[PDB]
């Protein structure tokens, strides 16, 4: 139980390293001095903390989309779109606050390039593809349909491949991980390319006795890092 | 209620910086976490978090 | 302005509700600068 | 051979009539005179010379009765400061709060006279604040909050005879002021049509005058 | 007779220094670190060249003010929207174009406060005062109504008091100015409190033969200097 005392630019958060550690890719971000084939500093280096999503028992698990998580909320978000061309690093911290008579495990994991995918529906057409809702949630994220083929008949057996913390109220209550900039293109645009998605899947289904809070939450606060630009357009 | 405001009363003009302490009562098991912001005063109150 | 950022866990036998005292003071850079009086009472 | 003669403090250092405050027999018993470096009303230009100014300023209090005769009667002057409670009637406690300063003086005894040190909250007084105050937003309808920055308030005098009874002479209290240690910043263009309303420098569009005299040609004396 | 090429960030401005060089009121605008008692550097500090207002034969002049002129237009006009606090200089620039054919001097001048009026009237009653729009007239200006007293009762003849440059198209075609921060506090309002207000009046009335384009412009480009601001708010 460390003490508590996290602060940047303006925001305040109150974290702890005691148990879990850090897990990168195996690369810091960092910038780029090369061909292409601005450097906010002092405003958009703040912990944008977003809205607790509740945890019932039977939850199917959730996942955000960035950039697309700030894309239409934040400073971040004013200065991406006025720019097309677009390239961070992240520090995605989940945090989860529970009691001692809680339990159950969650699967914090980044997915690179998440496609994701839908079941075939309607009353009997054959065609159909996810729409701008689903493709890009936004900041409140999207609750997924069928987390064991995370909704591209994908299993998550395997999901370990990706970075991924465990966080178990037994042991862990603390999550984060450092994501860089991952791309073909050292620049791509922030609107029509959502990157990496974040998902947050319950394994070990949340248990308790009678008369326990039945909605634990999952604070996520994140912070970019090391961005750049370099065009601009012009403000309404 | 505070000293401060009442010592004010007794002046006009103020000027300086504040402390402002929050102290919790709950138990130790109870858990959770809440949003304090400042906001100056052109602008207001925020709807929402 | 403060806000419910989260729910409120509360195990088993923690109360579902709990208060908060708020404290505060003036830093060191604080200053008054005009004696004024104000109101109270005193009878006979 | 000096120019202290035409140094600021050479030019405002001069004390003039003021204030004009009338004691009658037969209204309540006081007055209250709102400080304005105007009613000498030739301050103002004098004045209005300059934007930003910083002074404290020495008042002097000369009182008679109308006939002029000399009359002994115990005065109460007092000084109330901003923000500070004005005097709702003869006998509220604006009088014996004493945070207010209180001059007491008779008549046989020579003018009380007191210095005001400068008192805004501001580097400086200002005669001009283009703008509406802070932080001045809409739903307006009131047509006065412009130009007016209240950071240029010097407190009120009051006067009173003393209680209970009143007095048996009439009287009238002159108030002469002096400025002192004045500073003045960035200099203005001199007034050249005449005044309408205080606080403000609205003129008469039908009626513009030349600034100064004017002839009947250029080739003519 | 000089090349012109004059850029900062982003904006571009075309000028000259065959002639006088630059009116200040005797002092560089600069930073304060004192009690009291954030500085964008790589942004603010673009040349906003405003709409050039033209003049006729039988113009009565015009007047701007600051810093309201960019407030509600710009970059700059946000970063005021969101901030309470403000401080700045300001490199004022005015440059008039015209044939040797034309002429009609003006003067430039920067009038600090300039608290404003207009004339009692409408129907026999006795008050009446000037309205927001014409206070805080905006970038387009505001052509005043009585040159000779400046709405003020203020007379031209003693203008030249404050930071002055004549135009007179038979000499120097180019103004340019430069005024620092001018308040009793070091900080105040952007949006309430307009301080110094600048003003363009024709005394010797511009005149041309008939048919030669009886319509010279006024091309006003300004930009910022040493800007300062303190405490911020949220977003819309």
């Amino acid at each position: 139980d460390r003490v508590a005392q996290l602060t940047i630019g303006n925001s305040t958060i109150t974290t702890q390293e005691a148990a879990n550690i850090i897990v990168g890719y195996g690369e810091w971000p960092s910038y780029c001095s090369d061909s292409d084939a601005t450097r906010p500093d002092v405003s958009v280096n703040r912990f944008y903390t977003l809205d607790t999503k509740l945890w019932e028992k039977s939850s199917k698990g959730w996942y955000w989309k960035f950039p697309d998580v700030l894309t239409e909320t934040g400073v971040f978000g004013q200065n991406a779109q006025f720019h097309y061309l677009y390239r961070s690093g992240f520090c995605i911290h989940v945090q989860c606050n529970a009691s001692k008579f809680h339990q159950g495990a969650l699967l914090v994991a980044v997915l690179p390039e998440y496609v994701i995918g839908t079941v075939a529906g309607g009353t009997g057409t054959e065609d159909s593809h996810p729409p701008y809702k689903q493709t890009q949630p936004g900041a409140d994220g999207f609750e997924l349909q069928h987390p064991y083929v995370l909704d591209a008949g994908i299993p998550i057996s395997q999901l370990t491949v990706c970075p991924h913390q465990w966080i178990n109220l037994r042991t862990n209550n603390c999550a984060t991980i450092i994501v860089p900039y991952i791309n073909a293109l050292p620049f791509d645009s922030a609107l029509n390319h959502c990157n990496f998605g974040l998902l947050v899947v319950p394994i070990s289904p949340l248990d308790y006795d009678q008369g326990a809070t039945p909605v634990i939450p999952i604070t996520i606060t994140l912070a970019p890092m090391c961005s750049e630009f370099a065009g601009l357009r012009q403000a309404v | 209620s505070t000293l401060l405001g009442q010592l004010c009363g007794y002046y006009t003009q103020w000027s300086g910086s504040l402390e402002v302490t929050f102290m919790f009562t709950g138990s130790f098991m109870a858990t959770g976490k809440m949003l304090i912001a400042y906001t100056p005063p052109g602008g207001p109150l925020p709807k929402d978090r | 302005s403060i806000w419910y950022q989260t729910n409120y866990v509360v195990p088993i036998g923690a109360p579902n509700t709990a208060y908060i005292i708020a404290l505060a003071a003036a830093q060191k850079n604080f200053t008054m600068q005009l004696c004024k009086d104000a109101s109270d009472i005193l009878q006979t | 051979h000096s120019t202290a003669e035409t140094t600021l403090d050479s030019f405002f250092s001069r004390a003039g009539l003021v204030g004009e405050i009338d004691l009658p027999l037969e209204p309540n018993g006081y007055a209250n005179w709102d400080i304005d470096i105007t009613g000498y009303a030739q301050m103002r230009r004098k004045v209005e010379l300059f934007t930003y100014m910083r002074f404290d300023a020495e008042f002097t209090f000369v009182a008679c009765t109308p006939t002029g005769e000399v009359v002994p009667q115990l005065l109460q002057y007092m000084f109330v400061p901003p923000g500070a409670p004005k005097p709702d009637s003869r006998e509220s406690l604006a009088w014996q709060t004493a945070t207010n300063p209180s001059v007491f003086v008779k008549l046989s005894d020579p003018p009380a006279q007191v210095s005001v040190p400068f008192m805004s909250p501001a580097s400086a007084y200002q005669w001009f604040y283009d703008g509406y105050p802070t932080f001045g937003e809409h739903k307006q309808e009131k047509d006065l909050e412009y130009g007016a920055c209240p950071n240029n308030m010097m407190g009120t005098f009051s006067v009173r005879t003393v209680g209970t009874s009143k007095s048996k002479y009439p009287l009238v209290v002159r108030i002469y002021m002096r400025m002192k240690h004045v500073r003045a910043w960035i200099p203005r263009p001199m007034r050249n049509q005449n005044y309408l309303f205080k606080a403000n420098p609205n003129y008469a569009g039908n009626s513009i005058k030349p600034t100064g005299a004017s002839r009947t040609a250029i080739t003519t004396l």
